RNA sequence: GCUAGUUGGUGGGGUAAUGGCCCACCAAGGCGACGACGGGUAGCCGGUCUGAGAGGAUGGCCGGCCACAGGGGCACUGAG
RNA sequence: GAGGAAGAAGCCCUUCGGGGUGUAAACUCCUGAACCCGGGACGAAACCCCCGACGAGGGGACUGACGGUACCGGGGUAAUAGCGCCGGCCAACUCCGUGCCAGCAGCCGCGGUAAUACGGAGGGCGCGAGCGUUACCCGGAUUCACUGGGCGUAAAGGGCGUGUAGGCGGCCUGGGGCGUCCCAUGUGAAAGACCACGGCUCAACCGUGGGGGAGCGUGGGAUACGCUCAGGCUAGACGG
RNA sequence: UUCA
């Protein structure tokens, strides 16, 4: 564009849209489970991914993924949302933090324990 | 009434003052009108007190009122000597 | 004498009745770190043969780089295809700040302090080619002097 | 904490002799003797063409494992060197060679840089007369690096300083075996140094 | 120093008050090209002396009315509505920038 | 209109050298003439001279080139490898003395129009003045 | 497209002081695409972070200025 | 910390000969963080009092929260290590268990009985009083392109005119100097940032000193270019 | 019919 045009309209700064509206962008947000369903992923995957509807304190009701081998989440299970998309589950943009609130850490896990919230086991 | 007092600079347990000319009503470590010396109460260097008598003499000549301690440092730096 | 650095080797594919037939391509830089570099892009059914040709084509594609205390005598911007490469003269102790492809050309050319930037299409092939051209277009006060004397 | 663990294993990975031990890393046994292949269950298999990154990283791990410093510490020094006027490369080595714990080693008061570190921390060393137990202390040209009088009669200080008798020292230093003193004459040039490191590759590692 | 500006009188419809249009010229902060900007100042004319087309010098003065902080200093050149024209026409265009039109 | 006479001249020079002309004409103008002197003096062009092509005043610019060359494409290297208009109508460019650029670490030249006349980036620096940055050449 | 204290004038009132700051009365004016008006958002700065730079993003702590003291409005006393 | 086996046991891998963990451990010998005992601060020298003049000078006395802390001396025990990762990007590979399940996943993608990608294990790579995760900012992103982009077929030429505002504008002279350029000069608080010395054993954190510029104000100067005013010209334009 |  001519410099004149630039003086006339200038350039437009490009904004960025959040991938995780868990308000205040806050690192995490608290919620209560509404449902604890199971879900089938999109091509070319197949399985029963574990999901939960959470009624966030932010005033939102989003679908959170429950990582780990197995879980212990019922309805009124209060939990912490952190935000992490699940690639094959369109719609799931948050992960549930294991080890906080009613969500148990993953039992028996020995490797990436920081994630999955699993205290270190001692030996003999 | 304007003052010639000490403003604190340094670290915790490590004070270093600036002999300063500031309005009495202003914050201690606030905006001062002029710096005219410095003081290291711990004398960590041979140079723990400089003043510049010429300027200090000026402010006194216009109503500057020194704090008791500011006065002692000023004296020690020959500000009031007259012999 | 001549040191060789392999820029990239790739397995390309052609199609035939019943199945696809392969072939390899290799980019090789050669230089004495004394001011001479050559680029070669050899292709053959096998990697090794590919690299062989690469080297060969390179030695007959040498360029005279006017080093001046480990650096270039002036900035040049060369565009090759949609690839653009920028070369800026730097002082001692800067090193060769450049991406893998142009870096290899430059080091083997005996450049030790240079500033660069890859713009536009970063196709290694075309960037490799833009670099050689840049070095090739470099001139020296002397050269300018003879061009303008007469 | 500065590492603390199997050391003649780091030598093996770098495929080069790192005299971390010292006394034993001389008498055919630093493992780099009849076992110069990296440690691990796969240690003897053929290695693949290391990636440029890999090569820069290994070289940086080499130089840094020599002075036995942490990455945090090591990095800060590099930065200090990038700022400083002059070739941000030789300077960097110079700074490393100025660490007290290192100079203590270069003057042979200790056998290794690890052993030299403990000697400083335990206060058996002195700069310009005053005690100093800071391994990271930077020795400036002109400083005198002696041994605590109260230490001059230490089983270890005698033995090491004894064996130093007759041996020459870095062109930039100067020992006094008798009085157990020494002087940091000048920052060594790269020419004065002679370690298995390609400094440039380290600068490159931190440009990425 | 009290600011002194220079502009054209584009309104003598106020009792002892003239509207002076002042033009500024300067490099654009980011794009460089020299752009032209301007502002109308209400100045003081106690004698109702100055009139349209009048190019004058305006000087920073002690408040005279709300938004009237300048007194006319002197005449630079008289009559020249060519300027008041551009101004007047420009304002006319505005009639055709709403819901209706204004030919051409 | 012509809009930018100076640019028109730089381009005629550019276009002509690209097809290796002997010389090339450019509608004459004082200002343009001052530019040419710098080009001549600098050895970018053999020289120039006023001419009256069909009544009107022009300026024959005599172009320079390197020697014939080896291999395919024996065409001579250009003396004027680059000639770029910097300041232009509607986007004028001015620089202070400390803002005068250094074309190709000195191998090139920048032509400024200062209140002390038209000068090269070095000349200008010497006379300690700045002005409109007309163009760069190398 | 906006405007009636609205824009300007005379006189007054008020204040340390200019001023539609307020009031009488006279004039029709004033502002707007070089956006007025309306809506949204936000204390501003020294500076901080990033960037080769130009830029981009930002004010926590510290220093300067401003604003507020449950929400509005109001004067009194005083150099303030 | 130094020494310490052609290299225990256990665990892992095995072609089954052996290879790993690994000088690592065990042990031997040194040094002694913690602790224990002593000593024990600077920060505080004024106000005031006496002399002298309630001055200048000169004496005198009081006052320490932190703190019995900092530091100093003596004695003195081998004395916490975790966390992430190992398909490519991206440093780091094997066994078993799983069977498109259970699950991983930043992007590309892994799992359908021979999975270096899942879970465990051995080994390995990074950092290490931290490692990881999430969130947000700049970067890379010349991916809003002033520096530094584009629009025939990739996203992009308005369906075409007429023409308002505006932007831009040929060749000579001469005024004026608005833009522009130059010299002086005021301003550019302190912190901060850069540099040089210093003070805490280093550093972090501090002081002290030095250098700096845009911006704007003022005074003076220049006039090539842009601007403006005044003349002129005929190649652009229009007319006959 | 789906995934390679
Ligand atoms: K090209
Ligand atoms: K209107
Ligand atoms: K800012
Ligand atoms: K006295
Ligand atoms: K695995
Ligand atoms: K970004
Ligand atoms: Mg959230
Ligand atoms: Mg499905
Ligand atoms: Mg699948
Ligand atoms: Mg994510
Ligand atoms: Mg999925
Ligand atoms: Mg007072
Ligand atoms: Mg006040
Ligand atoms: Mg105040
Ligand atoms: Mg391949
Ligand atoms: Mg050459
Ligand atoms: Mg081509
Ligand atoms: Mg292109
Ligand atoms: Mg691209
Ligand atoms: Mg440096
Ligand atoms: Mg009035
Ligand atoms: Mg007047
Ligand atoms: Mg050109
Ligand atoms: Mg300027
Ligand atoms: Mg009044
Ligand atoms: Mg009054
Ligand atoms: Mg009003
Ligand atoms: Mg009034
Ligand atoms: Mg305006
Ligand atoms: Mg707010
Ligand atoms: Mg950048
Ligand atoms: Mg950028
Ligand atoms: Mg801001
Ligand atoms: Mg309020
Ligand atoms: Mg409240
Ligand atoms: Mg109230
Ligand atoms: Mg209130
Ligand atoms: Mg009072
Ligand atoms: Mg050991
Ligand atoms: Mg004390
Ligand atoms: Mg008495
Ligand atoms: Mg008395
Ligand atoms: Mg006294
Ligand atoms: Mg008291
Ligand atoms: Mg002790
Ligand atoms: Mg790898
Ligand atoms: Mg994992
Ligand atoms: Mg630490
Ligand atoms: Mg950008
Ligand atoms: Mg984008
Ligand atoms: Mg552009
Ligand atoms: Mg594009
Ligand atoms: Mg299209
Ligand atoms: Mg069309
Ligand atoms: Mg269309
Ligand atoms: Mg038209
Ligand atoms: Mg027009
Ligand atoms: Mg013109
Ligand atoms: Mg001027
Ligand atoms: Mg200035
Ligand atoms: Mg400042
Ligand atoms: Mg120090
Ligand atoms: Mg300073
Ligand atoms: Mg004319
Ligand atoms: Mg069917
Ligand atoms: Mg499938
Ligand atoms: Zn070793």
């Amino acid at each position: 564009p001519t410099i004149n045009q630039l003086v006339r309209k200038g350039r437009e700064k490009v904004r960025k849209k959040s991938k995780v509206p868990a308000l205040k962008g806050a690192p995490f947000r608290r919620g209560v489970c509404t449902v604890v369903r199971t879900v089938t992923p999109k091509k070319p995957n197949s399985a029963l991914r574990k999901v939960a509807k959470v009624r966030l304190t932010s005033g939102y009701e989003v679908t959170a993924y429950i990582p780990g081998e197995g879980h212990n989440l019922q309805e009124h299970s209060v939990v912490l949302i952190r935000g992490g998309r699940v690639k094959d589950l369109p719609g799931v943009r948050y992960h549930i933090v294991r080890g906080v609130y009613d969500a148990a850490g993953v039992k028996d896990r020995k490797k990436s324990r920081s994630k999955y919230g699993t205290k270190k086991p001692k030996e003999a | 009434m304007v003052k010639i007092r000490l403003a604190r600079f340094g670290s915790k347990h490590n004070p270093h003052y600036r002999i300063v000319v500031t309005d009495a009503r202003r914050k201690r470590d606030g905006k001062y009108i002029e710096k005219i010396g410095y003081y290291d109460p711990r004398k960590t260097t041979p140079d723990w007190l400089k003043v510049d008598v010429e300027r200090a003499r000026y402010w006194l000549s216009v109503g500057a009122q020194p704090t008791d301690t500011a006065r002692r440092l000023l004296r020690q730096a020959g500000v009031f000597r007259q012999e | 004498d001549f040191e060789e650095k392999m820029i990239l080797i790739r397995r390309t594919a052609r199609m035939q009745a019943g199945g696809r037939r392969f072939r390899f391509g290799a980019l090789v830089v050669v230089g004495d770190r004394q001011g001479r570099v050559g680029l070669g892009f050899g292709k053959a059914p096998e990697v090794p043969l590919a690299v062989q040709k690469a080297g060969y084509y390179a030695r007959r594609n040498m360029v005279e780089v006017p080093l001046q205390n480990g650096t270039i005598p002036h900035e040049i911007e060369v565009e090759f295809g949609a690839s653009k490469i920028v070369l800026k003269p730097a002082a001692p102790g800067t090193g060769v700040i450049a991406g893998a492809v142009p870096r290899a050309i430059l080091e083997l050319a005996g450049v030790t302090d240079i500033l660069t930037k890859e713009l536009g299409s970063r196709n290694p092939i075309n960037i490799a080619y833009a670099t050689m051209e840049a070095l090739r277009q470099l001139r020296t006060k002397a050269d300018v002097e003879r061009l303008r004397k007469g | 904490g500065r590492y603390i663990g199997p050391v003649c294993r780091l030598c093996r990975r770098e495929g080069v002799k790192l005299y971390l031990k010292g006394e034993r890393c001389y008498s055919p046994k630093c493992a780099m003797e009849r076992r110069p292949y990296p440690p691990g269950q796969h240690g003897q298999k053929r290695a693949r063409r290391p990636s440029d990154y890999a090569v820069r990283l290994r070289e940086k791990q080499k130089l840094r494992r020599i002075y036995g410093i942490s990455e945090r510490q090591f990095r800060n020094l590099f930065e200090e060197a990038s700022k400083k006027k002059g070739v941000t490369g030789s300077v960097f080595l110079g700074l490393l060679e100025s660490r007290l714990d290192n100079v203590v080693y270069r003057l042979g008061f200790a056998v290794s840089r690890r052993q030299a570190r403990q000697l400083v921390r335990h206060g058996h060393i002195t700069v310009n007369g005053r005690r100093v137990d800071l391994p990271s202390y930077r020795v400036r040209p002109g400083d005198e690096i002696a041994v605590a009088e109260k230490s001059r009669n230490l089983e270890l200080i005698r033995q090491n300083l004894e064996a130093m008798k007759g041996r020459k020292v870095g062109p930039w230093l100067s020992l006094d075996v008798e009085g157990m003193k020494g002087k940091f004459l000048r920052l060594p040039d790269r020419e004065d140094l002679a370690l298995p490191v390609n400094e440039q590759l380290v600068i490159e590692f931190y440009s990425r | 120093p009290k600011k002194v500006l220079t502009g054209v009188v584009v309104s003598d419809k106020m009792q002892k008050t003239v509207t002076v249009l002042v033009e500024r010229q300067f490099p654009h902060p980011l794009y460089g090209k020299v752009i032209k900007r301007s502002k109308k100042y209400l100045a003081h004319d106690p004698e109702e002396k100055y009139k349209l087309g009048d190019v004058v010098e305006i000087i920073e003065s002690r408040p005279i009315s709300k938004r009237k902080r300048f007194r006319v200093l002197r005449l630079v050149e008289s009559g020249r509505m060519d300027l008041v024209e551009k101004y007047l026409i420009r304002r006319q265009n505005y009639q055709s920038l709403s819901k209706r039109g204004g030919k051409a | 209109m012509l809009t930018d006479p100076i640019a028109d001249m730089l381009t005629r020079i550019r276009n002509a050298t690209r097809v290796y002309k002997e010389s090339t004409d450019v509608p004459a103008s004082r200002f343009k003439e001052e530019i040419l002197r710098i080009l001549a003096r600098e050895g970018f062009i053999k020289g120039y001279e006023r001419v009256d092509v069909d009544g009107k005043p022009y300026l024959r610019v005599y172009l320079k080139y390197g020697p014939r060359r080896q291999g395919p494409d024996p065409r001579p290297e250009q003396v004027i490898h680059h000639i770029r208009r910097i300041s232009k109508p509607g986007r004028r460019v001015y620089v202070g003395v400390k803002e005068i650029p250094r074309v190709r670490r000195g191998l090139g030249i920048a032509i400024l129009s200062t209140s002390k006349g038209v000068l090269t980036d070095r000349e200008a620096r010497k006379l300690g003045v700045g002005g409109e940055l007309i163009c760069e050449v190398w």
